[PDB]
């Protein structure tokens, strides 16, 4: 049938199914994004911006 | 709010609105005074209120673990308004070269 890393060609000609996994990847990215800036957050130390930036 | 409004209001208008904790004060329209200590009359103090406005407390500038330097920085009251002390009193005495106030009663604390 369709091998492994040829799966998401069934999508090629589909566009309203293409629009649909462009929504899930945009999904998943901003969903990212979020959960990135919640741990940083979780793990930044604000106290010493001069010695210890947000860089370092 | 001066003493003499306090003695208008009932309880039941004062009750939960933030006025108890509230300090009061000498009217401008009665100022200007002097009590006098005279001799032979055992002078005291009553009803000595203080209202704290602000709230500021020595923060250390960094989080560093052997952070020397300090500065008073301005905080939010987290406990609702039961800050004010009221009633406080107690005798005036020549202990030293000029006269002192003693503590010695009221509620004279607040657990902030
Ligand atoms: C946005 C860009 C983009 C897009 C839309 C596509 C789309 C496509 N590529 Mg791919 N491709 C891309 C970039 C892109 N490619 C790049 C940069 C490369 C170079 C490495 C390739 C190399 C490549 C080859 C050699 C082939 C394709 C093929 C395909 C088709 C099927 C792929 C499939 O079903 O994989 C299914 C994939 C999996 C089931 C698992 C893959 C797991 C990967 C390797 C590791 C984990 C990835 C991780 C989770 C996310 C990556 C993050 C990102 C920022 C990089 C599809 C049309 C096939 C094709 O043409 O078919 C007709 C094909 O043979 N692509
Ligand atoms: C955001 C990323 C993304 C998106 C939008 C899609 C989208 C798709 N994948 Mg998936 N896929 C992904 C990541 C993604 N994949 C990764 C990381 C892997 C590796 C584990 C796979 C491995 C995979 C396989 C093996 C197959 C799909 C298939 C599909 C289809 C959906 C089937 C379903 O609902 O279940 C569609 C083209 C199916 C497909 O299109 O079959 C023809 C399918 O069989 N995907
Ligand atoms: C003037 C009309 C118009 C407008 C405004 C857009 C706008 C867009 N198209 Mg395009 N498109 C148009 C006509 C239009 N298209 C036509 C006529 C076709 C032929 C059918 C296509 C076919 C097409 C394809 C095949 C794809 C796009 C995609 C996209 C989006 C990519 C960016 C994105 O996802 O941002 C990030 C997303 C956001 C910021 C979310 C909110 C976006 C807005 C503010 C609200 C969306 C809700 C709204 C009610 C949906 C209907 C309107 C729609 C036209 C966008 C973008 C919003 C891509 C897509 O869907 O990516 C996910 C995509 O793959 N378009
Ligand atoms: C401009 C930036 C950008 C671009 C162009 C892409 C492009 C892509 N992303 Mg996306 N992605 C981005 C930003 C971007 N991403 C961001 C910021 C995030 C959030 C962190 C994601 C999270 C994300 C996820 C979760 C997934 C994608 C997937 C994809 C692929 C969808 C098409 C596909 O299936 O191709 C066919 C597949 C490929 C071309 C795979 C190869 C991709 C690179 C070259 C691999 C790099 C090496 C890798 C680290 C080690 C592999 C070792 C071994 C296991 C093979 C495509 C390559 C999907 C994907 O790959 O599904 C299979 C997928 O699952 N992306
Ligand atoms: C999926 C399961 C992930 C759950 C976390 C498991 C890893 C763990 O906690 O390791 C925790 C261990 C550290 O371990 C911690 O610290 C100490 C280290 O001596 C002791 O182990 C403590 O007991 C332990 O609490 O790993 C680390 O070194 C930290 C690595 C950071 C791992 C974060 C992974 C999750 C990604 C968060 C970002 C979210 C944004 C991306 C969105 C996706
Ligand atoms: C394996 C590998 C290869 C190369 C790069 C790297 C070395 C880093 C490593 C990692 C790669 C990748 C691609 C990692 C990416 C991680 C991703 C995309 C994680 C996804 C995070 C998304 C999250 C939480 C989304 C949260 C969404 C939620 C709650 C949605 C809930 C909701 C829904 C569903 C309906 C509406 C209401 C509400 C509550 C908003």
């Amino acid at each position: 049938g369709l091998p492994w890393y040829r799966v998401h060609t069934v999508v090629l000609n589909d566009p309203g199914r293409l629009i649909a996994v462009h929504l899930m990847h945009t999904a998943l990215v901003a969903g990212w994004a979020g959960s990135m800036a919640l741990y940083e957050l979780a793990v930044f130390d604000p106290s010493d911006p001069v010695l210890n930036p947000m860089w370092r | 709010i001066t003493t003499e409004d306090i003695r208008g209001l009932t309880y039941s208008q004062v009750k939960g609105t933030g006025l108890a904790n509230r300090c009061p004060e000498v009217s401008e329209q009665n100022a200007g005074g002097t009590i006098k200590f005279a001799d032979d009359k055992k002078y005291k103090v009553t009803e000595l209120c203080l209202e704290p406005k602000s709230f500021q407390i020595e923060e250390e500038v960094t989080k560093r673990r052997g952070e020397t330097k300090k500065e008073f920085v301005d905080t939010k009251l987290m406990t609702r308004a039961t800050y004010s002390l009221t009633g406080i009193e107690g005798p005036i005495v020549f202990k030293d070269g000029g006269l002192t106030f003693l503590e010695k009663g009221g509620i004279d604390y607040a657990a902030t």
